[PDB]
RNA sequence: AACGAGACUCUGGCAUGCUAACUAGUUACGCGACCGGUCGGCGUAACUUCUUAGAGGGACAAGUGGCGU
């Protein structure tokens, strides 16, 4: 059927969470071509959980004032970010993105409640967009800091840093930085 | 609706110790068709038309002009 | 023991279906109007899944469509639009051939000839119009029209009186003559604004309905007053039986229908098995439309279907 | 252990700087017991949220 | 938010107790039949007022409001007004009369009276509310 | 015979004219394979895609585009193509076929049927665009 | 009751409905070049979809479901 730049499926695709299963939008109306539709998601309050999950996947990585508007580069930047991985996984790429948004989220977290100076933080919990959100923040983030200044190329780091985060493994930046964000949080409880 | 219900003039007049300046604004009727004011009503002046008094017949009649 | 039971309902417009048309010489085909500026042709398939669907749709107009005919001819069909015209069109390939200016606001009402050769056509300027089939005004009727807006003007099918019957919102019923505009009779007692007027088949007796929700017969021929009918709630639309001497009006959302030899009703029709909507108003019923033979009534509805009632034979 | 509980409904917005969103919410095993939590983020009624420490019940922040 | 205006709701006001005949639940209806009464300027101002006199004519189904008029409506409630049962609320065959209205009433040379029944009153004398 | 129907990105606007035709696709009197920007080719490709090459057999489609940037003007094309299928039809087959193909369509995206209405907001003095402000000086 | 607010003016988005076009085009047909196709090569007639700009429409919390003394 209609699969990811003609070639990487969608209805063999399961989500495991029932808390973000609504949340992530990949399987039967969200089956596309590209992750490209000039779509108009940022009208209303929740209407970006429509939005594919791998066209959001896109728009995080043209990031920094250099690439505000190159949505291009980010189309082949994913495309050959997902060539990668199933050399390697043997997987579907799919699979390991929803893996790896999965995985990434922090659950619990903490929020500044005493007065200026002294910090006394709560632990509060986190909805599911906001941590669909962050996995998408932390993992775009991961990206492009192990690319900065490396022979590497872009989506060779973004690959790697997907295998990883499906893996649930410590050798993953948004993995990391869950990890210290939960630690924190329930040092708050 | 300022720009034609409004009629403005800034004038100098110098006297021994200075210029004193000189204001006047005029405020026109409407005057439909008319040579002074503007044709045109106020944008928010509604005008509603008093109907026409009448009775409603009781009985059938046929006019058979 | 004459009772009618819901056949089925045609869907497809998108605002309230306005006008409804049948002809004689194709009994499977009719014409609907409605409040979103397009006609449709429908071909009847009455199957099980659903009574008919739409075959051609008409898109010409640029406002709300008030009303539309049928030729003798089954192949033109004259429609009379919100946008200020009227427009005929050729049910062959569907598009429009002449149009019909002159009017300067929205033509509310439309009638097109016995003989296919002469057209009425009543607005909310106040003056109803006679026009050729050529795309010209021959009369405009300026000289003690309607005080108010033309509700409804049709002619009547009699060539032995030529006579034309003009509804307003003034409250009047008017009798005109053709070759001229001289008013012959100027029927009084109507109270509220009136909607629509139907003439009887032998061209003897119309029938007209308003707000008041009374509806007068008036004798076509003596000219007086010879009815008056009790429907509850305000008439939208009229319509008399081609052979079983029955009236039919749209009262609100129901249909009363009256023998006129009982002076009785005869059945009422009405869906109401929906009640989960318990803080609004029922759907109303704009038009009526009997078909060829005289068994089947197509209705429509501000709830933008049309819904088809048979005349149970058993 | 981790619980699931479902949002029942939104009662308000507490924090600082009204950062964080007051709800009620009901558990999926034991459905019978509803408490007071305080979330992060955008919610809506029908959001199941991940509660790691589940003995908890909110206050004003 | 979108609030009317003095201006539009006394317009519609006005519309509505002046024209009730004519006005009625269609708002496409109500928008033909302000333009050819009421001398308004442009459309977004016709629209707004003939807007709420379609919301305002749906609430006089409903029964009246404490701001319009109109003659219809003041015929209507006379008929509701002259309303009066058959058998009255103060014929009855028997009166219940306490013993120290009897006495009363023997003051007041009606101890014929054949309606009244004399009733026994109370006897504990608690009508007072407790104190605090 | 023939329809002429537009579609219409920010200023592009695209124009396809359709007739009895073999099954040629064509813009600027171009193969549709080789419009410049391959990346966004399947958009191009989305609307033949979704209904199959079936239906574009007894109808020869030609297009002209002007206006606009590559990315909009490549959107002007998808929905040009799936306009003029839609009035192409309704008005030579029957109306049964265009409600199948326009819901086929707009379930599937409803800009393959309906134009994006946005357009850019004028530059205000005071800052560099219609939003953004120049940096305001403290001390 | 009045000013201010709102209304008002300009602008953007819609109309295969109207009025028009050699200082805008499109379609068709010829002549021509090249391998039925391409031509912003050349000339005629169909008209206004595209371009231009005038008139008039169109949106009012109007319809449905909830909440609100």
């Amino acid at each position: 059927d209609i699969k990811l730049f003609g070639k990487w499926s969608t209805d063999d695709v399961q989500i495991n969470d029932i808390s973000l299963q609504d949340y992530i939008a990949v399987k039967e109306k969200y089956a596309k071509y590209l992750p490209h539709s000039a779509g108009r998601y940022a009208a209303k309050r929740f209407r970006k959980a429509q939005c594919p999950i791998v066209e959001r996947l896109t728009n995080s990585m043209m990031m920094h004032g250099r690439n505000n508007g190159k949505k291009l580069m980010t189309v082949r930047i994913v495309k050959h970010a997902f060539e990668i991985i199933h050399l390697l996984t043997g997987e579907n790429p799919l699979q390991v993105l929803v893996n790896a948004i999965i995985n990434s989220g922090p659950r619990e977290d903490s929020t500044r409640i005493g007065r200026a100076g002294t910090v006394r933080r709560q632990a509060v919990d986190v909805s599911p967009l906001r941590r669909v959100n962050q996995a998408i923040w932390l993992l775009c983030t991961g990206a492009r800091e192990a690319a900065f200044r490396n022979i590497k190329t872009i989506a060779e780091c973004l690959a790697d840093e997907l295998i990883n985060a499906a893996k649930g493994s410590s050798n993953s930046y948004a993995i990391k930085k869950k990890d210290e964000l939960e630690r924190v949080a329930k040092s708050n409880r | 609706p300022v720009n034609y219900y409004v009629d403005t003039a800034v004038r100098h007049v110098l006297l021994r110790q200075g210029v004193l300046g000189i204001k006047v604004k005029i405020m026109l009727p409407w005057d439909p068709t008319g040579k002074i004011g503007p044709k045109k009503p106020l944008p928010d002046h509604v005008s509603i038309v008093e109907p026409k008094d009448e009775i409603l017949p009781t009985t059938p009649i046929s006019e058979q002009k | 023991t004459e009772q009618m039971t819901l056949r089925g309902t045609l869907k497809g417009h998108n605002g309230w279906v306005t006008q409804i048309a049948t002809t004689p010489q194709f009994p499977d085909m009719i014409l609907s109007a409605s409040r979103d500026k397009t006609i449709i042709m429908w071909k009847l398939t009455r199957d099980e899944t659903n009574y008919g669907i739409p075959q051609r749709a008409l898109r010409g107009h640029s406002h709300f469509v008030s009303d539309v005919v049928i030729s003798s001819d089954g192949q033109f069909a004259l429609s009379g639009s919100w946008d200020g015209t009227l427009r005929l069109w050729d049910l062959t390939t569907g598009t429009t051939t002449r149009r019909f200016v002159g009017h300067t606001k929205d033509v509310l009402s439309v009638a097109f000839s016995s003989d296919n050769r002469q057209i009425v056509s009543g607005s909310r300027d106040k003056t109803i119009k006679l026009w050729n089939t050529l795309g010209v005004c021959k009369y405009t009727v300026q000289d003690e029209s309607h005080s108010e807006w033309v509700s409804c003007v049709r002619f009547s099918p009699n060539s032995s009186n030529p006579i034309i019957v003009s509804c307003g919102w003034d409250k009047l019923v008017k009798v005109w003559n053709l070759a001229n505009c001289k008013l012959k009779t100027n029927h009084i007692g109507h109270t509220g604004y009136l909607n629509t007027v139907t003439v009887s088949p032998d061209g003897s007796l119309c029938a007209s309905g308003g707000k008041d929700g009374q509806a007068m017969l008036w004798d076509l021929n003596e000219g007086k007053h010879l009815y008056t009918l009790d429907g509850g709630d305000i008439i939208n639309a009229l319509c008399f039986s081609p052979n079983r001497y029955w009236l039919c009006a749209a009262t609100g959302p129901s249909i009363k229908i009256w023998d006129l030899e009982g002076k009785i009703i005869v059945d009422e029709l009405k869906q109401e098995v929906i009640s989960t909507s318990s803080k609004a108003e029922p759907p109303q019923c704009t038009s009526l439309a009997w078909s060829a033979d005289g068994q089947t009534l197509f209705a429509g509805y501000t709830d933008n279907l049309v819904r088809v009632w048979q005349v149970t034979i058993g | 252990p981790i619980k699931l509980a479902r949002v029942t409904k939104v009662l308000g917005r507490t924090g600082s700087q009204g950062q964080c969103t007051q709800v009620r919410v009901e558990f999926m095993d034991d459905t019978s017991r509803s408490i007071i939590r305080n979330v992060k983020g955008p919610v809506r009624e029908g959001d199941v949220l991940t509660l790691l420490e589940s003995e908890r019940e909110a206050r004003r922040l | 938010g979108r609030v009317r205006t003095k201006t539009v709701k006394k317009a519609a006001r006005v519309i509505i107790e002046k024209y009730y005949t004519r006005l009625g639940n269609d708002f496409h209806t109500n928008k033909r039949v302000c333009e050819e009464i009421a001398i308004i300027p442009s459309k977004k101002l016709r629209n707004k007022i003939a807007g709420y006199v379609t919301h305002l004519m749906k609430r006089i189904q409903r029964g009246p409001v404490r701001g319009i008029s109109i003659k219809l409506q003041e015929e209507e409630r006379e008929r509701r007004d002259n309303y009066v049962p058959e058998v009255s609320a103060l014929d009855q065959e028997i009166i219940e009369v306490d013993p120290d209205t009897k006495e009363m009433l023997k003051l007041l040379d009606f101890g014929s009276l054949s309606n009244l029944q004399v009733t026994q009153p109370t006897v504990g004398m608690n009508f007072k509310t407790p104190r605090g | 015979q023939s329809v002429q129907v537009f579609g219409r990105k920010k200023t592009a606007t695209a124009v396809a004219h359709c007739k009895r035709g073999n099954g040629l696709i064509k813009v600027n009197g171009r193969p549709l394979e080789m419009i410049e920007p391959r990346t966004l080719q399947y958009k191009l490709l989305e609307p033949v895609l979704l209904l199959g090459k079936e239906r574009f057999a007894g109808v020869d489609i030609r297009v002209r585009v002007k206006g606009g940037g590559h990315v909009a003007q490549i959107y002007a094309i998808r929905q040009s193509i799936s306009k003029a299928l839609v009035a192409y039809y309704q008005k030579y087959v029957d109306e049964a076929s265009k409600k199948e193909i326009k819901d086929i369509l707009i379930q599937y995206d409803r800009t393959l049927l309906v134009a994006d209405p946005r357009r850019c907001e004028s530059k205000k003095f005071g800052g560099p665009g219609a939003r953004a402000r120049y940096q305001k000086s403290y001390r």
